[PDB]
């Protein structure tokens, strides 16, 4: 199975694997942020259920279902993960399709707006917008928009999205660069 | 069949 | 009649000599299916029964590769060992393991079993409850520990109940002609004449399936323990066993003496006599 | 902590002369494992003999079987010779039929 | 961590060698070799276990490996393809006879990533600028937002991060997840990348606040051959600074 899943914070997240191999006999959750490296979070040997802290891991082998439940969901759990089976203590892993895990954050006071900054050259800032808001890729071929970007001041645990635009031309302006855009809110 | 590994004493 | 699918491992330092020699076997309740040999050809898991020469390469291949893992890790463990026990580098030493599972009629799980012993005498077993280590010496207590550690007790119950019955179940259900069989013993009695005075009146049981028999001697009802002298249970060869118990006694007084044979192929316990 | 092999000379069928049967020596109780075990017709060696692969039993003692095809006669006869560490000199067991 | 692959970041030609050495963790014996490419997940390529080889998997025969009786392992690839791209990972498990403390788990490591390009030619560094906050942020939310814009680039192998005062800072950071293609029908485009540093609006109007973006890209390893005129797109830093201003 791969995602995304798109679990807001504080909820109950579950990822569930495919595995191929039958013969596998103890099973792994690994976890793997990205660019970095899979690291094991969960290990179960028995038919049933495990548990452990937030994560509880269930397996199923006549079937080859392997289930990973993550309670209470945080945003430093937006990840990959995967299942991983092996034989013996040294024995190979193998590793299944993962899942990608996204956690959205609740932001509690928005105030959308899009700014321009200047330097040296021009882009247009879009911050402080609400958490269900999508932002389209691209209106031309000549402007680029980026995704979405979650900046969390721990000094004040305020947290807040934003998203940059830019080009080069005489015909790119902050009021039309989000063409594919909604929220009624602005400078 | 026989195991997959185990580990050193 | 429940059954078992048990292996067995044998590895034997001989420095100067060469890497340690290492022979894997592998029996069904009684009867040899596969077999490794370190100083082999082959260097493969070589099938030794008919219906087990009927798997695939896939088959052959992972129990290749497991054997050779098993005897890297008994490799390294018996360096282990001699520098545990403080032992020369020049003497040749031995660890067996054996390990199996057993299962009912119907196939269901019933016991798992390890055991691992050093030069002949008990090194660590795993217990009844198939969760705890049993440890003889404070050596072992340092695999007890590591193994404790490694949740190894936990990863052996999930071989047991799991591919170890499955792959038994499979084996009673493809060599099932010559598995579920219960030969019954033959008996006959031979007559020696030691001496003018004594004479050893032997009692031969032949030819049964399982090795499992019990040979008794009883003068009249009571049984005499004092001269009655069993034999190891000997394999004939061809699948079957062979067990003989003789007796010592006086010249003139051999009818009073009877032999009593009791197998899972016989009605009821046979009687023989002189 | 060293063990000397029981030793056990027999055939495989009643030895009915003139007709085809195996001749079996069994060795079992023994510890360590290295083990010579030759099968002797009148005295000499006989090179067609296949043993069992090694084993143990539940008190870690080892047992091998070796086996050679042959038929029994009336002046032929056959023995097993067993030479192991704990032999100071190679041990000779007679085959017998009446027994 | 405890195991180390060396390099970490490697540009090479098609039907060429490379070798990836990995040391594993001290405790360990196995030592296991994935592969892992954007279609698929991690794919097992090789393990082998004190110097032996342990278990193959789906490899091909273009691909050889060892492990030396130190325990560190080589893993070397011959005849390079563009599907050969990947990340390459080694693990180790197993633990070595002894007292020796340690899971039962494969610790895997940092990785080591392989890119396969036709020709060389096509590599470039990136431009890094740094954006001030608008006047009309500092009034409207109390805040100030510097961006931070990595442009023109090839291969991915890039790694952004905000230096104030000299000390990388973390708080109120945020980086995009994937580079944007500058083309997006080109096969070999270049990419940029995006970054935002979020501050109180009276830390900003410090006019002796100095905000750095460091940009760490990943290219030739001073070792490869450059023919053309232009400077060696070489592993280097490219930084660009910004003061605050008062109005």
């Amino acid at each position: 199975n791969s995602g995304p899943l798109s679990v807001p914070e504080g909820a109950i997240a579950s990822l569930n694997c495919t595995y191929s191999d039958r013969g596998s006999q103890s099973f792994f959750w690994y976890r793997q942020y990205s660019g970095k490296s899979p690291e094991l979070i969960m290990s179960i040997y028995s038919n049933g259920d495990k548990e452990d802290g937030r994560f509880t891991a269930q397996l199923n082998k006549a079937s080859q279902y392997v289930s990973l439940l993550i309670r209470d969901s945080q945003p430093s759990d937006s990840a990959t993960y995967l299942c991983a089976g092996n034989t013996g203590t040294a024995s190979k892993l193998t590793f299944g399709t993962g899942t990608r895990l996204q956690v959205t954050l609740n932001i509690q006071n928005p105030d959308p707006a899009v700014y321009q900054l200047r330097d040296s050259k021009s882009v247009c800032l879009f911050t402080d917008f609400d958490s269900q808001t999508n932002v389209s890729q691209s209106k031309d071929s000549d402007v680029y928009i980026t995704d979405k970007c979650v900046l969390d001041m721990r000094s004040m645990d305020f947290k807040s999205n934003s998203a940059v635009a830019w080009s080069n031309k005489s015909d790119f302006a902050c009021a039309n660069a989000f063409n594919n855009s909604i929220i009624p809110e602005d400078t | 069949a026989l195991h997959g590994g185990w580990t050193t004493k | 009649g429940s059954h078992s699918m048990r292996y067995f491992f044998t590895s034997v330092s001989r420095p100067g000599r060469g890497e340690p020699r290492f022979i894997a076997v592998g029996y069904v309740d009684d009867t040899q299916f596969v077999r490794f040999d370190s100083d082999a050809a082959s260097q493969r898991m070589e099938p030794r029964a008919p219906w087990i020469e009927q798997e695939g390469p896939e088959y052959w291949d992972q129990e290749t590769r497991n054997v050779k893992a098993q005897s890297q890790t008994d490799r390294v463990d018996l360096g282990t060992l001699r520098g545990y026990y403080n032992q020369s580098e020049a003497g040749s030493h031995t660890i067996q393991i054996m390990y199996g599972c057993d299962v009912g009629s119907d196939g269901r799980f019933l016991r798992g079993y390890r055991q691992d012993a050093y030069d002949g005498k008990d090194y660590i077993a795993l217990n009844e409850d198939l969760r705890s280590w049993t440890a003889a010496d404070m050596a072992a207590q340092i695999t007890k520990r590591k193994w404790e550690a490694a949740h190894e007790a936990e990863q052996l119950r999930a071989y047991l109940d799991g591919t170890c019955v499955e792959w038994l179940r499979r084996y009673l259900e493809n060599g099932k002609e010559t598995l579920q069989r219960t030969d019954p013993p033959k008996t006959h009695m031979t007559h020696h004449p030691i001496s003018d005075h004594e004479a050893t009146l032997r009692c031969w049981a032949l030819g049964f399936y399982p090795a499992e028999i019990t040979l008794t001697w009883q003068r009249d009802g009571e049984d005499q323990t004092q001269d009655t002298e069993l034999v190891e249970t000997r394999p004939a060869g061809d699948g079957t066993f062979q067990k003989w118990a003789a007796v010592v006694v006086p010249s003139g007084e051999e009818q009073r003496y009877t032999c009593h044979v009791q197998h899972e192929g016989l009605p009821k316990p046979l009687t023989l006599r002189w | 902590i060293q063990r000397t092999p029981k030793i056990q000379v027999y055939s495989r069928h009643p030895a009915e002369n003139g007709k085809s049967n195996f001749l079996n020596c069994y060795v079992s109780g023994f510890h360590p494992s290295d083990i010579e075990v030759d099968l002797l017709k009148n005295g000499e060696r006989i090179e067609k003999v296949e043993h069992s692969d090694l084993s143990f039993s539940k008190d870690w003692s080892f047992y091998l079987l070796y086996y050679t095809e042959f038929t029994p006669t009336e002046k032929d006869e056959y023995a097993c010779r067993v030479n192991h560490v704990t032999l100071s000199q190679p041990k000779i067991v007679k085959w017998d039929r009446d027994m | 961590s405890g195991v180390t692959q060396t390099p970490k970041h490697l540009i090479t030609a098609t039907g060429q060698r490379v070798t990836l050495r990995c040391s594993p963790r001290s405790g360990d014996l196995s030592v296991y070799w994935y592969q892992q490419s954007l279609d698929q997940g991690l794919q097992f390529l090789i393990q082998y276990y004190n110097g032996e080889e342990r278990a193959k998997g789906n490899i091909l025969e273009r691909f050889s490996a060892q492990q030396f009786p130190d325990l560190h392992s080589e893993l070397n690839l011959s005849s390079l393809e563009l599907g050969d791209s990947a990340l390459y990972f080694c693990a180790s498990s197993g633990l070595a006879g002894g007292p020796v403390s340690g899971a039962n788990v494969l610790t895997f490591g940092a990785g080591s990533r392989l890119t396969v390009l036709e020709d060389l030619n096509k590599v470039f560094p990136p431009e890094v600028a740094v954006f001030e906050p608008s006047e009309a942020e500092i009034s409207h939310t109390q805040k100030a937002t510097l961006v931070c814009l990595a442009t023109g680039f090839f291969p991915d192998h890039v790694e952004l991060s905000w230096w104030v005062n000299g000390k990388e800072v973390h708080s109120g950071v945020c980086t995009d997840p994937q580079p944007l293609k500058e083309q997006p029908a080109l096969n070999d485009s270049r990419y940029s990348l995006s970054s935002r540093l979020r501050v109180s609006a009276t830390f900003w109007q410090n006019p002796r606040n100095h905000f750095r973006c460091q940009v760490q890209f990943y290219g030739l390893s001073e070792n490869d051959e450059w023919t053309q005129d232009r400077a060696k797109p070489v592993t280097q830093i490219v930084s660009a600074e910004a003061w605050g201003r008062a109005d």
